[PDB]
């Protein structure tokens, strides 16, 4: 018949698929490259801009660039090319053929979800589509209809918690600070080793670094101590070229931010208190259920260790009672995905996409009330 | 009025569910004197069926009566199965059979003489008289044609889809018939059940297609099936069985080549103990198990291949005692050296560790990377659970395979008719999932016999060049659209499949907040938030929620097949298996197989059987309303009477209705002489060969007759007494 | 963004 | 009645009295009605007797002067044809039909009494003229 498209724009990644399947079938980064040197060679196949995993290989002679920046789209036209690229050369499928599901982070401009609509009807002529939160479908994706949701990408982390299936909106926190802002604290921090990445080239190699050998310490204070103490926590890579480069407590000491986000000189305090100061928000009635279920979700709270940080501190500020469980399955990178491919295929969802009748009688401000 | 003094009507009575009365003197235009078969005096309600007049009971075709009504059929069915012992009976094109329980010279040779050449005006009705039809189409058209078996389980659907065809054998001459009755004891064993109601329930559609060669001699056979209820397997309600094959199949492990498969007893394994009742009434599991290797070695399925068979069944027996213990509510494991799972991957041959790893534990793939993770323990039983039944009907698919390649014949076949066992509407006090799906196919099945039986009327109301109009169609498409549309209750509980956190109280409020009064036809009980009703075309049936979520879950991790095919030690294993379709849930699979089955038939032209079964503790050739007004509305032969006493039930051919009416009173002539003598005008029509009438126009044409004869013969007696009287004057002159 | 922070 | 008939009428009644007292019984009522040209049912001269029992029908003896108010009472061919034409369209009926029907329906008839006067009236094939013999026994 047709189904479904189910896409997340992110940050960094996009990934794509149809809906009713088990994981994405493309998968690349948001990244538009153009080149910026004179080309020389006659007769070569250069090209305008590149997309996705060809910049990720020519970036050497490349400016990277990314159109969405704290799930913002900054830019319009290159944010058409990726889209443009997503159906046509990974997924190969025409937009008109299948409606489309879009997802989003909470609390940011309604501009965006006008002119995100505006384009899929009027540039692709997608038949129907819908705009969804991308906390509400980590539930999904986990199997649960209560519990509190910690979701981080590049760019935007936010909570959300959901009791019994209704949101609330007053208790919703959202921060800045997972993930591409990481990397340009792990820069300079690198910098005072004596290493020094500068272009969006050496970004991508940091980032490398950052996925390949960061981790949580369990008690921050005890594991510098200790890497003062010894090499014992150290570990070395190799860059491309074939240098080799080694890294101490740096290693911990990147991903510590996210919990003491002074370190970059945010004011506000690191995700274990806004995911308790989003909780006291709550209805007494209910916090016993929100601290009995929390998910994390995307790849910013991948690093060995996050859940178990997470469950010792939150411990710590919750009344000493109650189970405090952190769950966190290993697929979560994708959990958004996932619980958008669910969701679309559900025989109730059916009644609520927008339609290209209604966007015709209405304009792009129907998105406000069909939608969330 | 049509009621008088001389008129008969029915009235209810609870020990048989009519009665005969007749009428001390008229209503008038109250309560009515009655007096019954000495007393009564009965309230109407602010009238009783007029009964009909008695020189038409007693016949081949019900649907000649002038009046029509539920206990005027049972009437003519009770008076010719007793009295008569006539069993075989017409509602327009549909045969009637009463089973016997007794035998009957009625099947013989000399009768497939008699008749075989005739038409449906020739005779009376009998099994070969549809079949003589089904070959007279055939010759015809190349088109194929199609019999069509409907009722209770046994109500004979075997015993005369077997005669139909002997019938085949007999007029064409292919030892066909041998093989097609040798297969039936596997196919019982594989494919019935137990029920509460019954022993030896079919819980599948069979079709047998019979091949013809240009000479219309027989060729050879292709079989098919459709509906196989596979949630059967691992679950049973109270008082029922898992397929026979497995208690035989336990019945026997005490023997020498079972040993090898350390078979329990009966109620041993998870999957048959459940049901609560091992031991069917008055039968010998371990004799019959025999006789169904007889009948496979009869087929030629080798003595290995039986070993294999038996093999994989025991492996789903001990598939069935694996238990799993909870380390999370996330996720469990095997407690290492676990009996069931040992006996079970030495059976077919894997290793223990992968089994125990992937009973445990699915895998996902990203397009570059993939994730072992755990599943809880509910997760697990229910992939446990669905693989058996997956094991099973890829089981079920190859003996079917098998059989055909026996049957299945060398010379390339012309054209075919094709006969069909599917069971009847059914109603318990307790109606599941498995009750709903059967009654879903029989509402799908009454939708083509109510569409094909409207457009042969139509077209012969166009032979008469009869203005069409006046035909109506009875539409049922509504009920299906509930069931099977989306937003319907099929596809709402595939939905609540995915849901997370579903469950059978959240799937009945949705069903309620879609349908409860949206619809006409969809209903709440009214004491009950865990039940709804539908209105079928017979009945109105409660089904619990209780079942639904259990048994329409199947899913399949393919890591679990991907095990299973890598085993060496015996063929017939990975001979089963053969990515979509494993994540089809069984309501989904039986929506699809319904399909099928539906375009088989849709292309063919049917005829139909409905069997009947009087009564519940079998004896023999005895009836009971009870037993056959509740069949005879699951057969939906009752709607049809009513559908067909709308329109016009009664035709007649001009001279032969002259033939008498004129000793009360061409076809010009006497169309005006009737017109003359009643306004029937709107309620009679006139074509090529025959007057039409609506219901009860000829009751009214024999009132009339009486009023006439009676009054002439009071009159000629008088006359011809005067002479008589005068006769005994003359002779006292002399 | 458009006043606080630079998206 | 005039006196002439009443003379008539009165010796043909004593005729009737088959046990010289002046008197017949009641079942002999019938014969003179029906003798003097009535055509009476039974029910009309069960009627006029005033529906007797058994016992007075077969014993109880009348005079004529009792006789004759229900004689006068009683007394004040289409119809005829067609009720023979209801066992008929070439104006015919089967002997066997119509002796069938005299002895069958209505108030049946004795076999020798439907004998007797049919005699004559079928011919070869055992066909009635109806309009003949209809005409012989209104004669
Ligand atoms: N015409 C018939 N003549 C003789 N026996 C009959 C006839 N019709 C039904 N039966 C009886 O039906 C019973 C069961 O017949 P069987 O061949 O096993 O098929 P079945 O059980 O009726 N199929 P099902 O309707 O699904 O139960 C036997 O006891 C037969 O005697
Ligand atoms: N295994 C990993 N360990 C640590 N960080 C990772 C890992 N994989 C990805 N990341 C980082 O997380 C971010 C990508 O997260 P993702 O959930 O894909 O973002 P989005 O939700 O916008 O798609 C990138 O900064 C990437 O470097
Ligand atoms: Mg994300
Ligand atoms: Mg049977
Ligand atoms: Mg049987």
């Amino acid at each position: 018949e047709t189904t479904a498209l189910v896409c997340d724009n992110g940050s960094g990644l996009v990934k794509a698929g149809f809906a009713g399947d088990d994981a994405p079938r493309a998968v690349f980064p948001s990244i538009v490259g153009r080149p910026r040197h004179q080309g020389v060679m006659v007769g070569m196949g250069q090209k305008d801009s590149y997309v996705g995993d060809e910049a990720q290989s020519k970036r050497g002679i490349l400016t990277l660039k990314y159109p969405i920046e704290h799930g913002i789209i900054t830019n319009w036209d290159d944010m058409e090319k990726i889209w443009h690229h997503t159906f046509y050369n990974e997924l190969r499928v025409a937009p008109e053929e299948h409606p489309t599901l879009l997802t989003e982070a909470p609390l940011n401009p309604k501009a965006n979800r006008e002119k995100m609509t505006q384009i899929m009807f009027e540039t692709f002529n997608v038949p129907a589509m819908y705009v969804a939160i991308q906390a509400v479908l980590s539930l999904y994706a986990s199997g649960r209809t209560t519990g509190i949701v910690l979701d981080s990408g590049d760019g935007v982390t936010h909570n959300v918690p959901i009791y019994e299936g209704y949101a609330l909106p007053h208790a919703i926190m959202r921060l800045d600070l997972a993930g591409r802002d990481l990397t340009d604290y792990l820069m300079k921090i690198l910098t005072e080793r004596g290493y020094s990445f500068v272009t969006t080239a050496e970004r991508e190699i940091v980032r490398d670094i950052k996925e390949k050998l960061c981790y949580v310490a369990l008690d921050f204070e005890n594991e510098m101590a200790t890497a003062a103490s010894s090499s014992s926590l150290e570990k070395s890579y190799e860059l491309p070229d074939g240098q080799v480069i080694t890294i101490g407590n740096e290693r911990f000491r990147c991903p510590e931010t996210l919990f003491q986000p002074s370190f970059i000189g945010m004011e506000s305090a690191g995700i274990h208190e806004t995911t308790y100061n989003s909780i006291m928000k709550c209805d007494i009635d209910i916090r016993k259920d929100l601290y009995a279920n929390n998910v994390m979700s995307g790849g910013t709270t991948m690093y060995p260790g996050i859940a178990d940080r997470m469950q010792k501190e939150i411990t710590a500020l919750a009344p000493s009672t109650m189970k405090i469980k952190i769950i966190a399955p290993p697929e979560r990178k994708y959990s958004v995905w996932i619980g958008g491919s669910i969701l679309a295929s559900l025989s109730t969802f059916q009644q609520m996409w927008i339609t290209k009748q209604e966007y015709d009688e209405a304009g792009p401000s129907i998105v406000h009330r069909k939608c969330f | 009025e049509l009621y008088t003094k001389y008129a008969r009507v029915w009235i209810p009575d609870p020990e048989e569910v009519w009665k005969s009365a007749e009428l001390l003197k008229d209503y008038k235009p109250k309560v009515l004197q009655l007096r019954l078969e000495k007393d009564l005096e009965y309230c109407l309600d602010p009238l009783p069926p007029l009964r009909n007049p008695d020189i038409l009971v007693g016949e081949n075709d019900l649907t000649a009566l002038s009046y029509l009504h539920e206990p005027a059929v049972l009437h003519n069915l009770k008076v010719r199965f007793i009295d008569s012992k006539l069993i075989y009976t017409y509602c327009g094109i549909v045969l009637v059979a009463i089973n016997p329980y007794e035998q009957l010279p009625i099947y013989g040779e000399d009768i497939i003489n008699a008749y075989s050449g005739q038409n449906m005006g020739d005779m009376d009705p009998h099994i070969f008289a549809v079949a003589e039809e089904a070959y007279k189409q055939m010759a015809r058209d190349e088109r194929n044609q199609s019999i069509i078996v409907s009722g209770e389980s046994g109500a004979g659907k075997t015993v005369s889809a077997k005669y139909a065809m002997r019938y085949f054998a007999t007029v064409s001459g292919a030892n066909v018939e041998e093989k097609v009755l040798a297969s039936n004891p596997i196919m019982e064993s594989i494919g019935n059940a137990k029920t509460t109601r019954n022993d030896n329930s079919s819980r599948f559609g069979k079709y047998i297609e019979i091949g013809f060669d240009k000479r219309y001699r027989i060729i050879g056979a292709n079989m098919r099936t459709y509906l196989l209820e596979k949630s059967r397997v691992v679950f049973q309600a109270e008082e029922e069985r898992n397929y026979h094959i497995f208690y035989q199949l336990c019945a026997s492990a005490a023997l020498p080549e079972f040993k090898t498969l350390r078979l329990g007893n009966a109620n041993y394994f998870h999957y048959t103990k459940q049901g609560g009742s091992p031991v069917i009434d008055g039968i010998d599991d371990a004799k019959e198990m025999v006789n169904t290797r007889q009948a496979c070695t009869l087929l030629g399925i080798s003595d290995s291949y039986q070993m294999g068979i038996f093999r994989i069944l025991a492996g789903i027996l001990h598939l069935g005692n694996v238990e799993f213990a909870s380390r999370d509510s996330d996720s469990c494991a095997i407690p290492p050296k676990h009996d069931p799972l040992t006996i079970f991957c030495d059976l077919m041959g894997v290793d223990y560790e992968e089994m125990a790893h992937w009973l445990c534990h699915r895998k996902l793939a990203t397009a570059t990377e993939t994730y072992i993770k755990p599943i809880s323990k509910l997760h697990a039983i229910n992939a446990r659970d669905a693989l058996a039944k997956h094991i099973y009907a890829n089981l079920f698919n190859w003996i079917v395979d098998h059989v055909n390649k026996a049957l299945h014949s060398t010379v390339k076949q012309h054209s075919f008719i094709g006969v069909l066992d599917i069971y009847g509407f059914e109603t318990f006090e307790i109606n599941s999932f498995e009750q709903f799906c059967i009654n879903y196919a029989n509402e799908k099945l009454q939708q083509q016999f109510n569409m094909h039986v409207f457009k042969l009327e139509q077209e012969e109301y166009m032979k008469e060049q009869i203005p069409w109009t006046l035909i109506d169609f009875y539409d049922n498409q509504p009920c299906i659209n509930l069931i099977e549309a989306k937003m319907g209750v099929l596809d709402l509980l595939d939905e609540e499949c995915k849901m997370p956190k579903g469950s059978d109280d959240t799937w009945a409020q949705k069903l309620y907040n879609t349908h409860l009064n949206k619809c006409a036809l969809f209903e709440k009980p009214r004491l009950s938030n865990k039940a709804f009703i539908i209105k079928h075309f017979a009945d109105k049936v409660e089904y619990q929620c209780e079942g639904f979520l259990e048994k329409n879950k199947d899913t399949v991790y393919e890591e679990q097949i991907k095990v299973l095919k890598s085993s060496k030690k015996f063929k017939l294993l990975p001979e089963l298996f053969q990515s979509k379709e494993h994540k089809k849930t069984v309501g989904h699979q039986f929506r699809n197989s319904l399909h099928l089955l539906m375009e088989t038939l849709n292309a063919t032209t049917p005829h139909y059987v409905r069997c009947i079964k009087p009564n519940d503790f079998k004896f023999p050739f005895t009836f009971d309303e009870k037993r056959a007004v509740q069949q005879l509305r699951a057969c939906g032969v009752l709607e049809t009477i009513r559908i067909s006493a709308a329109g016009f039930p009664s035709r007649w051919t001009y001279q032969e209705f002259f033939s008498r009416y004129r000793v009360l009173m061409r076809k010009q002539t006497c169309k005006n002489v009737l017109e003359k003598l009643i306004l029937d005008k709107d309620k009679y029509q006139f074509g090529k060969t025959k007057i039409f009438f609506r219901a009860g126009q000829v009751a009214y044409l024999e009132k009339i007759r009486a009023d006439k004869l009676r009054a002439a013969c009071i009159r000629i007696q008088k006359t011809i007494r005067g002479w008589l009287m005068r006769k005994k004057y003359m002779r006292m002159r002399r | 963004w458009x006043a606080x922070c630079p998206a | 009645f005039n006196k002439d008939q009443l003379e008539e009428f009165k010796e043909a009644f004593e005729l009737f009295d088959r046990v010289g007292d002046g008197k017949i019984l009641y079942s002999q009522c019938g014969d003179v009605m029906r003798a003097l040209g009535q055509n009476p049912t039974n029910a009309e001269v069960l009627k006029v007797l005033g529906n007797p029992k058994s016992d007075e029908l077969k014993s109880r003896r009348v005079d004529f002067e009792t006789f004759l108010p229900m004689l006068q009472a009683v007394a004040k061919y289409e119809d005829y044809l067609e009720g023979f034409r209801v066992f008929d369209g070439n104006g015919k009926v089967m002997g066997a039909e119509l002796r069938h029907v005299l002895t069958t329906l209505g108030e049946k008839m004795t076999e020798e009494e439907v004998e007797t006067v049919l005699a004559g009236h079928e011919d070869s094939n055992g066909c009635i003229n109806y309009e003949a013999f209809l005409k012989h026994i209104l004669s």
